[PDB]
Formats: structure tokens, C-alpha cells, sequence
């Protein structure tokens, strides 16, 4: 059907909150974007109006 | 011969009942409320790989066989776990609170159940139902093992010792002074050994029988090794003694550090298991 | 003797 | 147990 | 302590409850299962299936209790003894199957997808059969292959479902 194409087109949405990474000496420290809480949908369907 | 020490398993826990994997490579120990599995095939291997919990301290543990499947019993319910890639298979729960002791029948179709109450139970495995119970003894059975030819099935209670036909009935019984703790069926035949403090081989059928005096308390378990050449038995005076079939004379003594309440030998007369007061489980090599 | 005892009382 | 041993009595009694 | 009457009474018939099943006694089980009722019930599924006098309504009752809220032990069950039961209208089955997977989403799947294979093997024969048309059933077969295939999908099977086809 339709929704599950749907979702499947926004299927990804990350948000990221700044961390430090606390790894060994590396630059990646400095320009951590971080950990992405990624989140996303594989499916949805309506089970029924009982 | 002699029997060197090989490995110690720290349970942590009495163990009241050890098996060994058939080539085995596990050992299995059980204590209070778990049974901890450990790979002896690697020698650091300091804790066990998989831990079972099955309930309260672990009377007793068969495995099947082939080797498939483990049966734990202890309190009202006894555990089937399925070790094949252990997790739960299926549970047989019977009125009776606690089992004592274990045995599987040769075609791995029936569990034989040593009740507290003094009752035999025999569960089919497939159905998880229980077939038949064989009531004599007043009070708990403590042991039980099957004939060579898996036609008659022993078992010992709280001091008396009663033969069965696996179609029903009570062939015979033998009455003692104490105890019953432990005993054994020669594989070749002819023979029964019975755990008290003393040990005593009886001829099965014959009048005579032959009695060992290597234990100073009560021997907590025996069993004989596949051959029927030997068998050991095992006491509260921390004491693991290997003696000759029939008329014990002694192969070899090991001393423990605290009582030796149970013991299994491997399928080729190989290894040996015992389980201790110090909580703990050791194995030993047997040598040529 | 005590069977029809028991059955009397029955 | 005694309650249920009373019980059985009973039975029994009935049954005679 | 223990009830007087009670739980005494509670506990024996339990015990006789359990002697019943180990020795059929669909009367017993008639009368001890009635007494008893004064979770748990695979005795009493378990007594209806052994012993007859039908034995599919009080699994369902049994599954719809508790259903708000590995998988349930309840259902899992009620759903083998319904295809073992058609080997009434079947497609009313499927589509209760297909309820319960969207409803909760070992995997029901699996059972949904033997079961449609079980129609195809009916559809396979009669097909074969001359009485001779070319499209109609044949296609509808084809069809219910492909969706049979595509479920197991997300070998002795897939084998068994060719050598269906080729008859058919």
C-alpha cells in the first residue's frame, strides 16, 4: 500500500546533544557532532475499529 | 594406577550433584538454586560458561544419552533444558516437594524420579506426564540405578533397599541397620553396591555379599566405573576411595578438603568428578 | 464378621 | 492435613 | 494455618485432578474439573481433546482472557489445533491469524504462512483434475504460491510447494 512508502520517505530524523567524546588525543574531540539518537519508523498499519 | 588432580570448578556453592558431557569437555555442577556449566577442554577457564537456575539446592542432574538435553531435579518441579544451539525445554512438576536422585531409562524414553516421599515417579519425556509410581519405601528414596539389562531398577531409602520390575512390581528388598545414601549396579552385573558407612557389595540374588570398611562417615555417593571393573565411593569424612569390583580391595584414596558429596565418572573411564563441601567441584584424570 | 458389621452401620 | 483426614473419614463413612 | 474444609478440599482435588490425567477418566475429569473450578487450563484443554462427548471452544474462551497488555502461552496453542482441526470456512481463519500478527507484531508468521500452503496443496489436485480448462485456477494457484513464498522468505519447504505447482 501507500503509508508504508511514506514513512519510508522520512524515514530518518536525528537530533544531537553535544557531548564531550572523552576518547584519547584526537581533533575528533574538538569537532564532535557527537552520538545521533537516530530514530525511525519501519512500518505503520491501522489494525481495526473493533 | 592413581588419579591426578586436573582442575578445581569454583561453584561457590555445596555441590550436591556433578555430571560430565559425553568425549566430554563440559562439567556440570549443581549447588544453590543454579547449575554452572564449565569448558574443562579450556585449562585458564576460571568461571563457568552457562549457568542454569533451576530453583533450590540441586539434588541431582542426567544427561541424556546422546546428550542433548539435562534433567534437574531438586524441589516440586524438575527441569528439562535443551543444550543444542542450554534454555528451558520443558518442566515436569510433580505433589511431591523435593527429588532426591535421577535416572534415565537406556531408550532416554523415561525419567526415573527419587521422591522425598519415598515414592518413585516415571515420567514419559516426549507427553511430560507421569506413567507410573512405585511406592514402597516409608521414607525418602536417596538413590537409585538401573539393572545391566534395564529390566529391573534399584533403588535405596531411608534404610531399606528395594529391587523393581520395570513392568511394576517390587521383586525384593533388603533391610539395614542405617541409612541409605548412595548405590550402584555393576555394569558387567551381578553386583549392587550399597553407600552407608560402610560399603556393602551385595550379589544380586546371591546370600553373600562383601563388606568395605574405608569410611570412617557416611558415604554420600558411589559409582562405578563403565568398565565394572572398579568403582568409587565417596564420604562425609572427605574421603574419595576407587575400589575393585565385587571383594573392594583398594585401588587408590584421594583425600579431600571437606566431604565429597557426589561424583560422576566419564563415559571412557577417563575422569572423574566430585563435588564438595567447599563448595567447589574437582577433576581428576584417571591414569593407566 | 466385620464386613457385615460395616455394612449394618452403612 | 487433620481437616482434610476428617474429610476423608466422612467420605468413607458416606461411602459405607 | 490451612483452611479447615476449605483448602484441604482445594488441595486433594487438584491431586485427583492430576491422577485423572495421568489415567483418562473422562469422568473424572467431568466431575473433578467442575469441582475444580471453585490461570492454568491445559488439563482442562487438555481433558476435552483426550476424552469427547468438539473439543475446540474452551481453548478460545481460554485465549481471549488477558489479552491487553515468550509471546502468550495462551494463544499460541489455539492457533495449531485450528489448522489441525480444518485438516467450516478456512479464509475466515487466515484472516483471524492476520488480526492477531497486526494486533501484536515462534512468530505466527510461520503458522500463517503453513496455513495458506495447506489451500494450495486442495487447489493443486483439483486443478490437475479434467473434470479440462486452461486459465482460471491455475493462475489463482500461481498466485497463492508467490504469496505463500514471499512469507516464509521475511528448503524442504519451498521444495514440497514446486513439486505442488508442477502437479497442479
Amino acid at each position: 500500500g501507500l503509508l508504508n512508502l511514506g514513512v519510508k520517505d522520512i524515514g530518518e530524523k536525528v537530533i544531537f546533544d553535544g557531548k564531550p567524546l572523552n576518547s584519547e588525543d584526537e581533533i575528533s574531540n574538538s569537532g564532535y557532532l557527537g552520538n545521533k539518537l537516530s530514530v525511525s519508523v519501519e512500518q505503520v498499519s491501522i489494525a481495526k475499529p473493533m | 594406577s592413581d588419579v591426578l588432580g586436573s582442575q578445581l570448578g569454583v561453584g561457590v556453592q555445596v555441590a550436591n550433584r556433578l555430571d560430565s558431557q559425553y568425549d566430554g569437555t563440559e562439567i556440570i555442577a549443581y549447588a544453590s538454586l543454579n547449575i554452572a556449566v564449565l569448558t574443562r577442554q579450556n585449562t585458564n577457564r576460571h568461571n563457568n560458561v552457562t549457568s542454569i537456575e533451576l530453583h533450590s539446592p540441586i539434588k541431582s542432574i542426567k544427561i541424556p544419552g546422546r546428550s542433548n538435553l539435562v534433567g534437574i531435579i531438586t524441589e516440586n518441579s524438575f527441569q528439562i533444558f535443551r543444550i543444542e544451539s542450554s534454555e528451558p525445554l520443558y518442566f515436569v512438576e510433580i505433589d511431591d516437594l523435593q527429588v532426591v536422585d535421577f535416572a534415565f531409562n537406556p531408550d532416554l524414553q523415561q525419567f526415573a524420579i527419587i521422591d522425598i516421599k519415598g515414592n518413585w515417579s516415571i515420567g514419559r519425556i516426549p507427553i511430560d506426564n507421569l506413567h507410573g509410581t512405585i511406592f514402597d519405601p516409608e521414607s525418602s528414596w536417596k538413590r537409585i540405578e538401573w539393572f545391566s539389562h534395564f529390566q529391573k531398577i534399584l533403588v535405596f531409602d531411608r534404610s531399606k533397599m528395594i529391587e523393581i520390575d520395570f513392568m511394576n512390581n517390587w521383586q525384593t528388598e533388603v533391610v539395614q541397620a542405617s541409612n541409605i545414601r548412595d548405590y550402584k549396579r555393576i555394569d558387567d552385573k551381578n553386583g549392587i553396591l550399597l553407600t552407608s558407612r560402610e560399603i556393602i557389595i551385595v550379589g544380586a540374588s546371591p546370600v553373600r555379599r562383601i563388606s568395605w570398611k574405608h569410611d570412617l562417615d557416611t558415604t554420600l555417593r558411589i559409582t562405578v566405573q563403565k568398565v565394572l571393573v572398579a568403582f568409587v565411593y565417596s564420604m562425609r569424612h572427605k574421603r574419595i576411595y576407587m575400589h575393585v569390583f565385587s571383594h573392594e580391595i583398594p585401588g587408590g584414596t584421594p583425600t579431600g578438603i571437606e566431604t565429597i558429596l557426589t561424583l560422576d565418572h566419564i563415559d571412557v573411564v577417563d575422569f572423574l568428578v566430585k563435588l564438595r563441601n567447599s563448595s567447589e567441584v574437582y577433576y581428576y584424570a584417571l591414569s593407566n | 464378621a466385620a464386613a457385615a458389621a460395616a455394612a449394618a452401620a452403612a | 492435613a487433620a481437616a482434610a483426614a476428617a474429610a476423608a473419614a466422612a467420605a468413607a463413612a458416606a461411602a459405607a | 494455618e490451612v483452611r479447615n474444609y476449605r483448602t484441604r478440599h482445594i488441595v486433594t482435588l487438584t491431586d485427583l485432578l492430576h491422577l485423572n490425567v495421568s489415567r483418562h477418566n473422562w469422568s473424572l475429569a467431568y466431575k473433578i474439573f467442575a469441582t475444580l473450578i471453585r490461570s492454568l487450563w491445559g488439563i482442562g484443554v487438555e481433558i476435552l481433546d483426550n476424552l469427547s462427548n468438539g473439543l475446540d471452544f474452551l481453548q478460545w474462551m481460554c485465549q481471549i482472557y488477558s489479552s491487553k497488555s515468550h509471546t502468550a502461552k495462551f494463544a499460541i496453542t489455539y492457533l495449531w489445533s485450528s489448522l489441525i482441526n480444518c485438516q467450516t470456512e478456512n479464509d475466515l481463519l487466515q484472516e483471524l491469524i492476520d488480526k492477531i500478527s497486526e494486533w501484536v507484531l515462534a512468530e505466527v508468521w510461520f503458522i500463517y504462512a503453513s496455513c495458506h500452503l495447506l489451500k494450495a496443496d486442495t487447489l493443486s489436485r483439483q486443478f490437475v483434475n479434467d473434470n479440462d480448462i486452461k486459465i482460471n485456477q491455475v493462475i489463482k494457484h500461481i498466485h497463492y504460491v508467490r504469496t505463500f513464498l514471499k512469507i516464509c522468505l521475511d528448503r524442504l519447504i519451498e521444495n514440497q510447494l514446486k513439486s505442488f505447482e508442477s502437479r497442479l
